[PDB]
């Protein structure tokens, strides 16, 4: 019904984000940079750590249940040089040949099979560390071909090796229209495999996150190192129900059960309230959540063309009042649109503000986050669509990326590419069918 | 020792018998006792922790426990037979 979770970084994007994640998690549980408890031990609070994410030793050191992979060994090292004792290097690995690393396609897809044993040895050793295992969570970028290729080979390998486990990822694509021409093969292929696993992902283009970081932090010079903070608050809060569990959610299996009824459409679009990751909204518990639906604070391309929702999940944290939020739920119900097919209950949990954070001067500074399954999420990587359409439709660049003796024949390259485009189109076919009411009659009226 | 103190305080008012001063002692005695009692209930008998625990287990306040219990007990519960070991 739940179990332990091993996280994964694959490519430098997950290391830059990863240092923000680990820093915030360390604050959340008084872990420190060396991984050791920073608290006097009073032997109180059963949720003083999260068994699912850390391995606690005799020093009260919390070893992350995580594996770090990159193609750039200096990024792995710099995160290890930040987590100065916290992140244990035995689970890190670099997938690299300096010559292949600059080739986003070849680096990832060649290592995914060539180095499958190095990739798997860290993974299999950690999964076997426990009995009550639930799943994996990866930090990625479809643009990050290193991650696309090893991630794709793991998506398929882990589905086969561990048929009942949960395999997911958070994937950040750069908000760039022309820098994605060269990415036309690895980003579409990342999708070619992401669509194959119903647990796979929460997706974002960093478009609004970049603009958000430039308005909220006192730093208009928007960059990744000033935007990964926003990524950190949105991803850190996801597991609040695991880290500080209550009744409905304690695990990914539970979250899954209520958020993605259709294994086919697992791709989510995130948003958040002000946060303290790097913040005090000044509103009631119902107002802070209503703002989560406002696209101007969407973390991805903002305004959607009247998006149809298939399922919305929210978590509210702070002095939450069920009656106040009833105004919010009523109001959200009149903004969220759907066919009777997706007229599901919306699910909102209540999380907990960690006891190891600076005491909140006002408990009513309620924060929160939203994850939603919408038809217009396909617009998140529209920039990739623009360039892969130009490229794939022409049979452009077949093996001009030095395919690693896989599909070495140009037709075979085009056939792999065709499958990746079949996936792009089938993704929207399911999002459109999902907008139908008749979807329900197909297996209820008919036999 | 507590009693000895109060015994003396009440004994010392035998000349008044039942009166205002007696009542004053009673009011204070009560407060001292209850305040005491409630420290030991929580400090020695873990009274609030017990209460929270009951909520957490019988009212199922914490589901990680219940999930762990059911899954480990899946064969126990699944087995239809009574007199399981
Ligand atoms: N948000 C974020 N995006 C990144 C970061 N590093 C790279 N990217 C993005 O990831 C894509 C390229 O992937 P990258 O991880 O650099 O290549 P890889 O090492 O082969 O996996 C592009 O969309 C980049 O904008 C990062 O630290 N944070």
């Amino acid at each position: 019904m739940g179990g332990e979770i091993i996280t994964l970084q694959a490519g430098q994007c997950g290391n830059h984000v990863g240092k923000f994640l680990w820093s915030q998690l360390a604050k959340e549980h008084a872990i420190g940079t060396d991984g050791l408890s920073q608290l006097p031990d009073s032997s109180t609070e059963r949720d003083d750590d999260t068994k699912p994410f850390f391995r606690e030793n005799s020093r009260n050191k919390f070893t992350p249940r995580a594996i770090m992979m990159d193609s750039e060994p200096s990024v792995i090292a710099d995160v290890e040089n930040t987590f100065r004792g916290f992140f244990d290097p035995r689970n890190t690995w670099v997938a690299s040949d300096g010559a292949s690393a600059g080739n986003s396609w070849a680096n990832g897809y060649d290592i995914g099979t060539r180095n499958q044993d190095d990739i798997l040895n860290k993974i299999d050793k950690e999964i076997d560390s426990t009995d009550n295992f639930e799943g994996f969570q990866l930090l990625h970028s479809v643009a990050g071909g290193t991650g696309s290729g090893l991630g794709s080979n793991l998506l398929e390998a882990l589905c086969d090796r561990y048929p009942k486990k949960i395999l997911t990822t958070y994937s950040v694509f750069p908000a760039r229209s022309s820098e994605v021409v060269v990415q036309s093969y690895n980003t579409i292929l990342a999708l070619r495999r992401l669509i194959e696993d119903s647990d796979a992902t929460v997706v974002f283009d960093n478009a609004s996150l970049l603009n958000i970081s430039g308005k909220v932090f006192r730093n208009p010079n928007i960059d990744l190192q000033h935007t990964n903070q926003l990524i950190s608050t949105i991803i850190s809060s996801v597991t609040n129900s695991i880290r500080f569990p209550s009744y409905m959610y304690s695990s990914m299996s539970s979250i899954y059960s209520t958020l993605i009824p259709s294994p086919e459409l697992h791709f989510l679009s995130p948003s958040f309230t002000p946060f303290t990751s790097d913040a005090h909204k000044g509103h009631s518990s119902y107002d802070v959540m209503l703002d989560l639906l406002d696209p101007s604070n969407s973390l991805v391309s903002t305004a959607m063309n009247n998006p149809t929702y298939f399922n919305v999940y929210n978590t509210i944290i702070g002095n939450v009042e069920p009656r106040q939020i009833s105004r919010a739920m009523t109001k959200l119900q009149q903004r969220i649109k759907f066919p009777s097919w997706s007229s599901s209950a919306m699910h909102v949990n209540i999380g907990r503000r960690s006891p190891y954070l600076p005491l909140q001067p006002n408990e009513n500074e309620v924060s929160g986050m939203m994850l939603s399954n919408m038809s217009t999420v396909v617009n998140v990587f529209e920039n990739a669509c623009n360039t892969f359409d130009k490229v794939f439709a022409k049979g452009a660049f077949l093996n001009n990326y030095n395919v690693g003796d896989l599909f070495q024949s140009m037709q075979n390259v085009q056939d792999e590419f065709a499958e990746s485009r079949e996936v792009v189109q089938s993704l929207m076919e399911d999002y459109v069918a999902a907008e139908q009411d008749s979807y329900l009659d197909d297996v209820l009226v008919d036999d | 020792e507590f009693s000895k103190k109060y015994h003396v305080l009440y004994q010392s008012n035998s000349y008044r018998g039942i009166s205002t001063n007696f009542f004053e002692i009673i009011n204070d005695q009560y407060s001292e006792i209850v305040n005491h009692t409630n420290q030991i209930l929580n400090q020695k008998f873990h009274y609030r922790d017990v209460v929270f625990a009951l909520k957490n287990i019988l009212l199922m306040g914490k589901s990680d426990f219940m999930d762990a219990l059911i899954e480990k007990a899946n064969d126990i519960l699944a087995t239809p037979s009574d007199s399981l070991p």
